[PDB]
RNA sequence: AAACUCCAGUUGACACAAAAUAGACUACGAAAGUGGCUUUAACAUAUCUGAACACACAAUAGCUAAGACCCAAACUGGGAUUAGAUACCCCACUAUGCUUAGCCCUAAACCUCAACAGUUAAAUCAACAAAACUGCUCGCCAGAACACUACGAGCCACAGCUUAAAACUCAAA
């Protein structure tokens, strides 16, 4: 349970710094997306 | 061009421009955005002020005077007030956390004003005098 | 008793220590752009040393050096000096976009 | 040798028969302090 | 070992060269290992100056034609 | 001991900055100071307004006068500061010179588990 | 598990036997109401591996000395 | 106190200090140090006084003599600042460490408690 | 007393208001400005702050150390290699 | 709602108040404590132990006197809420938090771990907390409650603090 807890704030944490960097995509990184949340069971954003 | 997030340095000369004015003398749009108000002036670059909006004169009182929406509103008839002046283009100098923190700047985007920059002038008191109590509820 | 058993010696294929990139260098409080380096440009927020990735003591000496000069006179507080904007970036912070 | 190299120094030193130079030549100096570092640790020296 | 120190100082100077470790073969030779045994070699001679020696054996080794790329 | 002045003075022309700073050197040599040195920074912006003796300056010459003076005058010599108009700002510091760097090896690891308990 | 084929096979090469599975509780502890009461205990153990997948110590080791039967381990 | 001109204790015995500028004389004397280096050129002067073996720092004459160098610093010390508990604290912790080490002095070398007695013109009492 | 427009100011990218007030409030968050006047609402009593501190000290320890963990362990995560033993 | 409406916003001038970020540091000090800058002075002891009372300190609150007073704020007044009063909420405001000089001498003053020295071998060990111990010294405890009480004594303390019982009662605590 905590273990998935830390799981889903790692993968919280992958998907922001992906977000952030220009490097994955001209697009994402000009649409500056925002993460509300990230929670694996799949894994919803 | 590289964009540059950074704000052109006054005293220093640079291409960006907006109407034929240097960023150094776009007016200046003041967004207060208290708990239970927002305010919101447009002032000139020589400290001058062109229009003055809130959600009180708005017509919304009382915890209405929270709500978004009445930010918006303030935004959007503090910017018809000012082009009605001639401002076109502005820089938000917003502060405080309230709820139309954002929401005036929409409304000014919906009466018309181009926004150029945004600046964060929270008061942050660098240990400064001692706040209230926190409330027992 | 014989050649063949080990002897004692210091490890000597130990790696030197990773020193910080200030270490054997004098931080100054004149030195406005080496300090302006471990500031935030957007509030002039001294970063902290898992940003700066300094040891103790340089961080120490940083800090003062910064706050010295803030408040004798060389250095902006509320904001990093523009002409420092286009310095090296030494912090591991990334804020745009 | 500290000692001596402090009575070497001392030849420079502002005294009030040359002050009004020094202050001179000081006012046409420029002393700067400003230097940058690299992420690898290079003194990058001010451009001018 | 007293060996331990030159393997080091190799690894320092050259580090793994192109020839790849053949942990499978207990004959097996390595570079590192030609070098400590050339510096034995001439540390057998007589000769003292580790610093000076290490120039010596690499030199011995280049004459051998054995490939000493530096790290840098 | 060796003290380091970082004096921001008011910006004016190049006769009266000599005029302060030969009379900011001779209050130094009264309460006893022998001057190493005087450097100068150049004329700039200061980083903030600072107002001073019913004046705002926005710009400020920078020296440094590095010297040696018996403790007792150091503060005698700050009271002399605070009474000038000139000065926009003086302070007075130990001088770094002064301040060997010891020097570090490195950083020494700690493990993270025991810093929970310590 | 990466040994439990060649360790089998070598028990039944040998003529021995041979327990690479889960070692069920009182397997040897319990034996008698396993097995029926005329089971006969092994009177030698070896381990080549003498920790579980847990990396504690394999129960086995624990139960044969309970039960005097020698052990040989790596 | 020592005159101010007095050099620094290092720099009283390097060869040719006496012909040097006076400048640099300055640069060296106490003028131009803090109230340690006239601490230990008082503990020095004491020293080279009152005890056969002034090189020697570990006899207890030494160390009591040091601790009443001490002493007198913490006493000019307080004379300015009244309200500083620390330093009384060091002070009077400083007076009964030196009180033991004169006991001590005198139940092992009487005369030499004596010496210490007359040129640091400490009077020893006994306790209540 | 600074000069203006300078700390905490964002230019807008062709006039992309809410992506430029995105950033803006990115980079307060990184500093920790926006939590700092949360904070500074109401008095925090120096016993409160202390403790929350320190717990925040020892949960960032905790997730760091369960985060290495896990990802030391997850390299195991792969299919079995010996499958039917 | 009351309150304010010389109220609010912008700009400028502007503190005897408080010391963001650094600080994810774990430092200084005997403890309490101490996180803006500079300077001066300065951080006892070349064996340890050594005091309710001697010597010197001792958070916050509090007292006495004189100042400062942005802000916070017991108390008080008003407004709400409540069946209603008080409290929780809002507003105004005082003692007070600050400075100077004295006093008071308390705390969950808690790392709830006495000081010093040594050990990691045995049996590791009631449990939990915080691995288990040894040598030495000082302080302290001998069922619960009566009792951080009464009396006595001491204290600048006067609704106080320190030391601190007994009777009746219970078979538990
Ligand atoms: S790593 Fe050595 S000085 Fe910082
Ligand atoms: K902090
Ligand atoms: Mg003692
Ligand atoms: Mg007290
Ligand atoms: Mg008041
Ligand atoms: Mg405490
Ligand atoms: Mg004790």
């Amino acid at each position: 349970h905590a273990r998935l807890r830390a799981l889903n704030g790692l993968l919280y944490k992958a998907l922001t710094d992906l977000l952030c960097t220009p490097e994955v995509s001209q697009e994402l990184y000009d649409l500056n997306v925002e993460l509300s949340k990230v929670s694996l069971t799949a894994c919803r954003a | 061009t590289k964009f540059s997030i950074y704000p052109p340095i006054p005293g220093e000369e640079s291409s960006l421009r907006w109407a034929g004015k240097k960023f150094e003398e776009i007016p200046i749009a003041h967004i207060k955005a208290s708990h239970n108000n927002t305010q919101i002036q447009v002032v000139s670059a020589s400290n001058e002020p062109l229009a003055f909006a809130s959600c009180g004169t708005e017509g919304f009182r009382n915890a209405k005077k929270g709500t978004g929406i009445a930010a918006q509103t303030a935004g959007i008839a503090a910017a018809a007030r000012a082009k009605q002046k001639g401002v076109i283009h502005i820089r938000v100098v917003v502060k405080g956390l309230g709820p139309g923190r954002l929401s005036a700047m929409h409304g000014l985007i919906m009466g018309g004003l181009e926004v150029i920059s945004i600046t964060d002038n929270t008061p942050i008191p660098h240990n400064g005098c001692r706040p209230r109590k926190a409330r027992k509820l | 008793s014989n050649e063949d058993l080990p002897i004692s010696m210091e490890n000597p294929y130990k790696e030197p220590l990773k020193k910080c990139i200030l270490c054997g260098k004098h931080v100054d409080y004149k030195n406005v752009q080496l300090l302006s380096q471990f500031v935030s440009p957007f509030t002039g927020c001294i970063y902290g040393r898992h940003i700066t990735g300094l040891c103790g003591k340089k961080q120490k000496e940083i800090t003062k050096a910064i706050k010295r000069a803030q408040i004798m006179g060389f250095m902006p507080v509320t904001y990093k000096d523009p002409a420092y904007l286009k310095d090296p970036k030494v912090c591991n912070i990334r804020y745009r976009e | 040798r500290e000692v001596l190299q402090l009575q070497e120094e001392v030849k420079n030193f502002i005294t009030r028969e040359n002050l009004e130079a020094r202050v001179e030549a000081a006012l046409d100096s420029r002393k700067n302090y400003n230097w940058a570092i690299t992420r690898e640790g290079l003194v990058v020296r001010p451009q001018r | 070992y007293h060996e331990d120190r030159i393997r080091a100082k190799f690894y320092s100077v050259y580090g793994s060269g192109q020839r790849a470790f053949d942990l499978f073969n207990p004959n097996f030779k390595s570079t590192c290992q030609r070098f400590v045994e050339k510096y034995t070699e001439l540390q057998k001679l007589g000769e003292t100056d580790e610093e000076k020696l290490f120039v010596e054996t690499g030199k011995a080794l280049l004459a051998e034609g054995v490939i000493l790329r530096r790290v840098g | 001991p060796r003290y380091e002045l970082a004096l921001i003075l008011k910006a004016m022309q190049r006769p009266e900055t000599a005029a302060t700073l030969k009379r900011t050197i001779e209050a130094l040599m009264d309460r006893g100071a022998i001057v190493r040195d005087l450097e100068n920074l150049g004329e700039r912006a200061l980083p903030y307004r600072i107002s001073a003796h019913s004046q705002q300056h926005n710009r400020g010459g920078y020296f440094l006068v590095d010297f040696y003076a018996p403790t007792a005058a150091v503060e005698s010599m700050v009271e002399h500061l605070s009474r000038d108009i000139d000065v926009i700002r003086g302070n007075i510091v130990k001088h770094p010179l002064t301040q060997e760097l010891k020097e570090c090896e490195g950083i020494v690891p700690v493990p993270l588990a025991e810093k929970l308990y310590s | 598990r990466q040994f439990s084929y060649l360790i089998e096979n070598m028990a039944r090469d040998c003529g021995e036997y041979a327990h690479t599975r889960y070692f069920r509780g009182g397997m040897l502890t319990n034996a008698r109401l396993l097995f029926g009461p005329t089971v006969r205990l092994p009177d030698l153990i070896i381990f080549l591996h003498t920790l579980n997948n847990i990396f504690e110590p394999h129960v086995a080791v624990r139960d044969a000395a309970k039960m005097n039967i020698p052990t040989v381990g790596i | 106190d020592p005159p101010p001109s007095t050099l620094l204790k290092d720099y009283q015995n390097v060869p040719g200090i006496e012909k040097v500028d006076d400048v640099v004389k300055r640069l060296l004397s106490l003028e131009m140090a803090n109230k340690k280096e006239m601490l230990k050129i008082k503990q020095e002067q004491f020293m080279k006084k009152i005890v056969a073996n002034p090189e020697d720092t570990r006899s207890l004459e030494a160390r009591i003599i040091a601790l009443s160098v001490k002493i007198r610093s913490y006493e000019e010390h307080l004379e300015k600042h009244r309200k500083d508990k620390a330093h009384k604290r060091y002070l009077l912790m400083s007076i009964d460490q030196r009180k033991k080490m004169l006991k001590n002095l005198r139940n092992t070398n009487y005369d030499v408690f004596e010496k210490i007695c007359w040129g640091l013109g400490i009077e020893y009492t006994f306790p209540p | 007393k600074h000069l203006k427009f300078i700390a905490r100011t964002v230019m807008v990218q062709e006039g992309n208001v809410e992506s430029a007030y995105r950033t803006l409030n990115r980079i307060l968050t990184m500093d920790g400005l926006i939590e700092d006047i949360k904070h500074r609402r109401y008095y925090e009593k120096p016993c409160r702050r202390r403790q929350r501190e320190s717990y925040e000290r020892c949960r960032r320890i905790y997730n760091m150390e369960m985060a290495r963990k896990i990802n030391f362990l997850m390299r195991k995560n792969r299919a079995d290699p010996w499958q039917g033993c």
